[PDB]
RNA sequence: GGUGAAAAGAACCCCGGGAGGGGAGUGAAAUAGAGCCUGAAACCGUGGGCUUACAAGCAGUCACGGCCCCGCAAGGGGUUGU
RNA sequence: CAGUGGAGGCCCGAACCGGUGGGGGAUGCAAACCCCUCGGAUGAGCUGGGGCUAGGAGUGAAAAGCUAACCGAGCCCGGAGA
RNA sequence: GUGCAAGAGCACUCAGGCGCGCGGGAGAACCCUCGCCAAGGAACUCUGCAAGUUGGCCCCGUAACUUCGGGAGAAGGGGUGC
RNA sequence: ACCGGAGCGCUGUCUCGGCGAGGGACCCGGUGAAAUUGAACUGGCCGUGAAGAUGCGGCCUACCCGUGGCAGGACGAAAAGA
RNA sequence: GGGGAGGUUUGGCACCUCGAUGUCGGCUCGUCGCAUCCUGGGGCUGAAGAAGGUCCCAAGGGUUGGGCUGUUCGCCCAUUAAAGCGGCACGCGAGCUGGGUUCAGAACGUCGUGAGACAGUUCGGUCUCUAUCCGCCACGGGCGCAGGAGGCUUGAGGGGGGCUCUUCCUAGUACGAGAGGACCGGAAGGGACGCACCUCUGGUUUCCCAGCUGUCCCUCCAGGGGCAUAAGCUGGGUAGCCAUGUGCGGAAGGGAUAACCGCUGAAAGCAUCUAAGCGGGAAGCCCGCCCCAAGAUGAGGCCUCCCACGGCGUCAAGCCGGUAAGGACCCGGGAAGACUACCCGGUGGAUGGGCCGGGGGUGUAAGCGCCGCGAGGCGUUGAGCCGACCGGUCCCAAUCGUCCGAGGUCU
């Protein structure tokens, strides 16, 4: 039995991984998204990460999330506005929570993601 | 109990602390306890050192070099009561964690890709030397 | 570790060069053979007028393997090739001097013989 | 087709006795604090929303 | 007969005189005897261990009823060691003294539904010369007409692991009665932090 | 191949995006409502009666017993436990 | 002998024409396919368009191969309800 | 278009066009396709089937035999980036 | 790309198997086939019988219904044995 | 010369199957027989001892790897305690293979004027995704267990395991002229197999870190991203899962026996192991060990907890709503898992996610300074990055709630 390990996925590597990004972009973008649970699981973490790294400033920081989220507007966005919003608290910088409506014609669970507050 | 780790942490205390600090890519001199016939020898070993596979206690170090002709390595636990003590010769540029690609170059190219860490060297002789002041005075 | 149809390095001067394992001489079906086990083994290359000739089916004893031996004091010991010493068939060496290094699991094994003319016990 | 295949029609009975498990089972819901509907427990639902 | 319930902490190994050995930790904590079978009451004769402390919420259960008869904090398990009747008080790693040998139990990790091959280490056919659908198969399971049927307990795939498995004359490397602690020789059957308990060896 | 004697082929209101229904209405009849006379059987479903989770079967037959239903009665019908 | 020269059912190798070995596919994507591999690739080469030859007849670098998805004698209708 | 000895090859990419008309999760056995593996190295098997090994260009170098063209990319080596 | 023998190189062919990836398998939502099918309320042994029994006899065993799997039987399916 | 057993061979017969019961060998998986190859126990021996020979008892486990051939068989090599023989459709092709046989192609020898033919030979030649029922491996749902619930258990009845060598002490003693060489008793080390485990050794570790090529892009440099698999390539790699690695097992012991050896002992003045009676005696039998197990409908036992009706049925048992101990739903999860089940937690909480620390991996990040014409180098630097492991912290998420659940029959 595989999983006595610990962590999630559908589709390959590279994809899964452009998925991630892909995903935080618009959340980073947008504060609120709306996806299936399981990928709004994790996508939670991926972002409190970019958020928390966000809250350092140095050049390096910005250089290593730039490697994520290819627009540099939106690097700004997340450190001259987004992270000193974050500032004083201590992870947890994003919330999930589940609707009540599945999506018509998969019968697909949906669920919310925001960036606290 | 929230400590599961401390706990089998705390059996370590068979742990050594004299043996000096070193990593791949330069070689030592290790000073093996062994039972010859029954009694108790001391037999050296010499050579660079290949891999450490850190792991707190227990971890481990292997080093190789070649006798008469043929390689040879060795595997010791760290902190092993056997190890009466462990001369370091040589520091080197490491460069790679794991040196096991010198087995298939023994030769020329081992001494000019592992040339000397005038570094690790210098802070080696220098606090050795100036740090046998404070300890004599 | 060896087993038949392996090759192993003859280290000494009983002309062979090299020799193939036949059979594991330890248990009636023992999967492998390790330094002192000895082991029947054909001569598959000697050197010419040695006292052993090409194709002769010997006795030989393994002192060298390229998988590590493990030893009980929590070390280990292994070296860059698989190599044997033809012997005698009351287990005493056919050849004399015997070259390169060797186990000392060969001494416990009661081959003092072995372990004397070895240039390096380790 | 290839190799395996039913040796005999299953009949009314056992039929409908396999089916013994397949009913389905109304969800689990209760009245929402802020409005007076029903919402799936932990969900939120329109015609209403949250705190905070 | 001795006994006495655990966790697997953990393994690794020690220096015995100049030979290392591989020894697993077990936390043997002290064991608030709980009740007692006797051949009057129960039919047989045993001891109820208990171990581990609980929080009384979630003895909201009439345990609490089983603990006053015998004044003891509620614990979070509890299982009989038969045939062994300790003072009445408390059990504890004292009992095991070094060299001693104990037969350990647990519940062996969960492979879920396992192969044969892995299961019963079978050979299943081979990754070459034709066949290409059949590599991890267990091939034939029976005969022909007689006698027509597959044998009760055939070998076959299906769940595997975590099962009750006993271990038996495990060597006694040491004891930490400061930690409660318990050394063996390492190879005790379920995970970490799995409920385990050690027993007086049958080799003597 | 078949509405009905005749389109009198269902205005209008109601639920529905529609389909299709529910009323109202026509007709001797609408379970003649539009591939609409008659509407058999296999097959699917809803409700009711008797019955079944220690039991061994070409599924029935024979006997007794229990329950349900018919008739004032002796009686008969359904079901099935041994 | 050097130079020039640029021959060939020559050489390697795409297109293109094939179908060597293995695997998959077997109520298939497919009434012959898919993948890896392999053969020829200026010639007895491949190929578009227009033409001709057919039932005991044609065509056949020859397997009784092909002649409209089954050819030791095509398909259809008829003798015929052999 | 760029690179690689060259090319309609290979890799990425313009213009341009598409994600192949069921989705969502889980991360068992087993099947397919793919990657790696201590020591051993054909012991597998009807058979090294399969898979691996070798691979381009430049230079050194190359045997029996021969119909004198061949065998020849024999074999075996060294170089390769900035 | 013929068929046989041997050797060197190399290898999961094998000793002997392990781990990992992806597409299925599995769970949820939508759509939804097939060969087959005397009827079924379809257990084991030892006998028995048209000579290889879920269905006969004797004996043993067995609460009712499913889901994921394996292929020994139903002289399993397919094709009025070539 | 004579009598039998068995149903593995070759036959005889033509009884089921020609609207089909797929033929050899191999592979995989076995299970059974005992007429026993080994190991265990015996009798006799032309048995000094060691070793054999022959018969008896005994299946409990074991019964190797290669060369040749399609082979079964057999020969051979090297070992071994031994390398046992048979049944199961010559076990097993809805499990695999397809080398052999047994279609069409082609050829050799041979026969035939010929077309062709051959228990003669040679090269080639399509083996069918979906299991309904029985059976088998696993896993749930229902109901029952004549109050309801939480936890702990008894073991009827099953299952698993069952092997063997070698050196040493006894002792170079008993035995023997010598060579050789014991019983009994005790010790150590192995082979194969089985269960479990990741400390060590050794693998994988698909994004944990690093390096590298070509190209395209961000943003000119620098830095970085995509694609070159479904990781582009390469060098390494925690946890987890693993064997090549580590631990442990085969017993001990109790009881009854087989062949067999005996005591007492008649029938039968002696004699007899037996007819009354008794002792000894196997790797085998029954226990003992490990695992399952009260659907053991013969539904067991112990500890503890909650108990009256609140309305109709007067008689019969029930029937309808609200509740008690307690359980379930839903949610955060798990070395548990296909699903379900199992286990933990749910704000009184560290369950997951984040953050922090440690472990661990990679092996001196970016930026800047300095040296060099330059590719680069040096320092800041064991830096930067940093999954799974061991912990900490209520930042985020397990919010709020809902449903079921005794009133305990009779002699
Ligand atoms: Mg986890
Ligand atoms: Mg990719
Ligand atoms: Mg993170
Ligand atoms: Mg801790
Ligand atoms: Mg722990
Ligand atoms: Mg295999
Ligand atoms: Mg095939
Ligand atoms: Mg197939
Ligand atoms: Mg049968
Ligand atoms: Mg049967
Ligand atoms: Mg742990
Ligand atoms: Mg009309
Ligand atoms: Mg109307
Ligand atoms: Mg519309
Ligand atoms: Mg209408
Ligand atoms: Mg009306
Ligand atoms: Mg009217
Ligand atoms: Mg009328
Ligand atoms: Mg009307
Ligand atoms: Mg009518
Ligand atoms: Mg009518
Ligand atoms: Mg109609
Ligand atoms: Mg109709
Ligand atoms: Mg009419
Ligand atoms: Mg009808
Ligand atoms: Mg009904
Ligand atoms: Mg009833
Ligand atoms: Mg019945
Ligand atoms: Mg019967
Ligand atoms: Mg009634
Ligand atoms: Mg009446
Ligand atoms: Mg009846
Ligand atoms: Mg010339
Ligand atoms: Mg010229
Ligand atoms: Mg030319
Ligand atoms: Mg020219
Ligand atoms: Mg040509
Ligand atoms: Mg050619
Ligand atoms: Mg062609
Ligand atoms: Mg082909
Ligand atoms: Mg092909
Ligand atoms: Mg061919
Ligand atoms: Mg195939
Ligand atoms: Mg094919
Ligand atoms: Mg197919
Ligand atoms: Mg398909
Ligand atoms: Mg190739
Ligand atoms: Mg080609
Ligand atoms: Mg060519
Ligand atoms: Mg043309
Ligand atoms: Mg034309
Ligand atoms: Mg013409
Ligand atoms: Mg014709
Ligand atoms: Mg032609
Ligand atoms: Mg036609
Ligand atoms: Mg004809
Ligand atoms: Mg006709
Ligand atoms: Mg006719
Ligand atoms: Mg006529
Ligand atoms: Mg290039
Ligand atoms: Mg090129
Ligand atoms: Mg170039
Ligand atoms: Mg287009
Ligand atoms: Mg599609
Ligand atoms: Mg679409
Ligand atoms: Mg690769
Ligand atoms: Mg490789
Ligand atoms: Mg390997
Ligand atoms: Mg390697
Ligand atoms: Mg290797
Ligand atoms: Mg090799
Ligand atoms: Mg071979
Ligand atoms: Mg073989
Ligand atoms: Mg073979
Ligand atoms: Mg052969
Ligand atoms: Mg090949
Ligand atoms: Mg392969
Ligand atoms: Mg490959
Ligand atoms: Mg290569
Ligand atoms: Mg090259
Ligand atoms: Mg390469
Ligand atoms: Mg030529
Ligand atoms: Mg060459
Ligand atoms: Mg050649
Ligand atoms: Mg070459
Ligand atoms: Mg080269
Ligand atoms: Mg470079
Ligand atoms: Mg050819
Ligand atoms: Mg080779
Ligand atoms: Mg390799
Ligand atoms: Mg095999
Ligand atoms: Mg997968
Ligand atoms: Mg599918
Ligand atoms: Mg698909
Ligand atoms: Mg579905
Ligand atoms: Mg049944
Ligand atoms: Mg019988
Ligand atoms: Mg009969
Ligand atoms: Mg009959
Ligand atoms: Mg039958
Ligand atoms: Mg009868
Ligand atoms: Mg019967
Ligand atoms: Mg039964
Ligand atoms: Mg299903
Ligand atoms: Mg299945
Ligand atoms: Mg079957
Ligand atoms: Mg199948
Ligand atoms: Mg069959
Ligand atoms: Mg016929
Ligand atoms: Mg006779
Ligand atoms: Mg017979
Ligand atoms: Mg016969
Ligand atoms: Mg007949
Ligand atoms: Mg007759
Ligand atoms: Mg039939
Ligand atoms: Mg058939
Ligand atoms: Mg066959
Ligand atoms: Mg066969
Ligand atoms: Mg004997
Ligand atoms: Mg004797
Ligand atoms: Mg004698
Ligand atoms: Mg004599
Ligand atoms: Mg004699
Ligand atoms: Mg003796
Ligand atoms: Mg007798
Ligand atoms: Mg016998
Ligand atoms: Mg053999
Ligand atoms: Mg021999
Ligand atoms: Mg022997
Ligand atoms: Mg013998
Ligand atoms: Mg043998
Ligand atoms: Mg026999
Ligand atoms: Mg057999
Ligand atoms: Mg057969
Ligand atoms: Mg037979
Ligand atoms: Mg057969
Ligand atoms: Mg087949
Ligand atoms: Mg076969
Ligand atoms: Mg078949
Ligand atoms: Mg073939
Ligand atoms: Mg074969
Ligand atoms: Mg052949
Ligand atoms: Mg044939
Ligand atoms: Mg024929
Ligand atoms: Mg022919
Ligand atoms: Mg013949
Ligand atoms: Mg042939
Ligand atoms: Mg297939
Ligand atoms: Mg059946
Ligand atoms: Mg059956
Ligand atoms: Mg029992
Ligand atoms: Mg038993
Ligand atoms: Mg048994
Ligand atoms: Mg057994
Ligand atoms: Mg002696
Ligand atoms: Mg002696
Ligand atoms: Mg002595
Ligand atoms: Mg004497
Ligand atoms: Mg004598
Ligand atoms: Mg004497
Ligand atoms: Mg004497
Ligand atoms: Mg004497
Ligand atoms: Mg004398
Ligand atoms: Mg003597
Ligand atoms: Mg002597
Ligand atoms: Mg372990
Ligand atoms: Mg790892
Ligand atoms: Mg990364
Ligand atoms: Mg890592
Ligand atoms: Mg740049
Ligand atoms: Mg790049
Ligand atoms: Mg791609
Ligand atoms: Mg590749
Ligand atoms: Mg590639
Ligand atoms: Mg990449
Ligand atoms: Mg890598
Ligand atoms: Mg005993
Ligand atoms: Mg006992
Ligand atoms: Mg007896
Ligand atoms: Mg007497
Ligand atoms: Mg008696
Ligand atoms: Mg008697
Ligand atoms: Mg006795
Ligand atoms: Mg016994
Ligand atoms: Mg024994
Ligand atoms: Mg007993
Ligand atoms: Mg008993
Ligand atoms: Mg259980
Ligand atoms: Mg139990
Ligand atoms: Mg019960
Ligand atoms: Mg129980
Ligand atoms: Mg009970
Ligand atoms: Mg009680
Ligand atoms: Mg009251
Ligand atoms: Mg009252
Ligand atoms: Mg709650
Ligand atoms: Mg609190
Ligand atoms: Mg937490
Ligand atoms: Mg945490
Ligand atoms: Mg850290
Ligand atoms: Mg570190
Ligand atoms: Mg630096
Ligand atoms: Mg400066
Ligand atoms: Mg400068
Ligand atoms: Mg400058
Ligand atoms: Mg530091
Ligand atoms: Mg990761
Ligand atoms: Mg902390
Ligand atoms: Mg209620
Ligand atoms: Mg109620
Ligand atoms: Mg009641």
């Amino acid at each position: 039995r595989h999983l006595k390990s610990g962590r999630k996925l559908n589709r390959h590597s590279s994809h899964r991984l452009a998925l991630y990004r892909n995903q935080a972009k618009s959340l980073l973008t947008h504060g609120r998204i709306t996806t299936t649970v399981p990928k709004a699981k994790e996508l939670r973490g991926f972002v409190d990460h970019l958020i928390h790294l966000a809250k350092r400033g140095d050049l390096h920081a910005r250089r290593l999330v730039l490697r994520d989220l290819q627009d540099v507007k939106l690097v700004r966005k997340l450190f001259d506005e987004i992270a000193p919003r974050y500032r004083d608290r201590q992870g947890g910088y994003t919330r999930v929570l589940k609707l009540a409506e599945r999506r018509r014609g998969d019968g697909a669970p949906l669920a919310l993601v925001e960036l606290v507050e | 109990m929230n400590r599961g780790a401390l706990i089998k942490l705390v059996e370590s205390r068979y742990v050594r602390t004299d043996l000096p600090e070193f990593r791949p890519g330069d070689t030592v001199r290790v000073s093996y306890k062994v039972k010859e016939g029954n009694r108790t020898r001391i037999q050296d070993f010499e050579g660079i050192v290949i891999r450490i596979r850190r792991n707190g206690f227990n971890t481990t170090f292997t080093v190789r070099k070649v006798s008469y002709g043929v390689g040879v390595e060795r595997i010791f636990p760290l902190h092993s009561p056997l190890i009466q003590k462990i001369d370091i010769v040589q520091r080197g540029r490491a460069r790679r964690a794991k040196l096991y690609f010198i087995r298939n170059l023994s030769d020329r190219e081992i001494r000019r890709k592992l040339r000397a860490d005038r570094k690790r060297i210098d802070k080696d002789r220098a606090a050795e030397r100036a740090a046998k002041e404070e300890v004599q005075k | 570790m060896i087993q038949p149809q392996t090759y192993l390095e003859v280290a000494d001067n009983t002309g062979a060069r090299k020799i193939m394992c036949i059979r594991v001489l330890k248990g009636s079906n023992a999967k492998y053979a390790t330094v002192g086990d000895v082991i029947v083994a054909s001569v598959k290359e000697a050197i010419p007028r040695g006292a052993v000739k090409e194709g002769d089916v010997v006795k030989a004893v393994v002192v060298r393997t390229k998988k590590e031996v493990k030893r009980p004091d929590g070390s280990a010991i292994r070296f860059d090739d698989n190599a044997a010493v033809i012997i005698n068939n009351q287990l005493e060496p056919r050849g004399t001097r015997v070259f390169g290094p060797v186990a000392r699991e060969l001494r416990e094994k009661g081959f003092m013989k072995i372990v004397s003319l070895a240039p390096e016990v380790l | 087709a290839k190799h395996p295949v039913p040796k005999k029609k299953t009949s009314k009975a056992r039929r409908d006795a396999r089916r013994s498990h397949h009913a389905l089972t109304p969800p689990i819901l209760v009245p929402c604090p802020e409005c007076k509907a029903m919402k799936p427990p932990h969900t939120v639902c329109p015609e209403c929303g949250y705190y905070a | 007969m001795k006994g006495i319930l655990g966790v697997k902490v953990g393994m690794t190994r020690i220096f015995r005189d100049d030979r290392a050995v591989p020894v697993t930790v077990i936390l043997a904590g002290p064991c608030p005897v709980v009740q007692r079978r006797t051949p009057e009451k129960d039919g047989y004769t045993a001891v109820q261990l208990g171990f581990l402390p609980q929080n009384p919420k979630r003895v909201n259960r009439p345990l609490k009823g089983h603990f006053a008869k015998a004044g003891v904090e509620p614990v979070r398990i509890l299982r009989e060691i038969r045939d062994f009747n300790p003072e009445g008080d408390t059990v504890t790693v004292e009992i095991f003294k070094p060299g001693e040998r104990v037969d350990v139990t647990g519940t062996s990790k969960g492979r879920g539904f396992a192969g044969v091959m892995k299961r019963w280490n079978f050979a299943g056919g081979p990754d070459s010369h034709g066949a290409h659908k059949i590599h991890r198969h267990p091939g034939s399971i029976g005969n022909r007409k007689t006698p027509g049927r597959v044998y009760k307990g055939k070998k076959m795939a299906g769940h595997y692991g975590a099962e009750r498995v006993t271990v038996m004359n495990l060597e006694v490397v040491d004891v930490i009665p400061e930690e409660n602690l318990l050394l063996v020789k390492g190879a005790v059957p379920g995970p970490n932090g799995g409920l385990v308990i050690v027993r007086e060896t049958k080799k003597a």
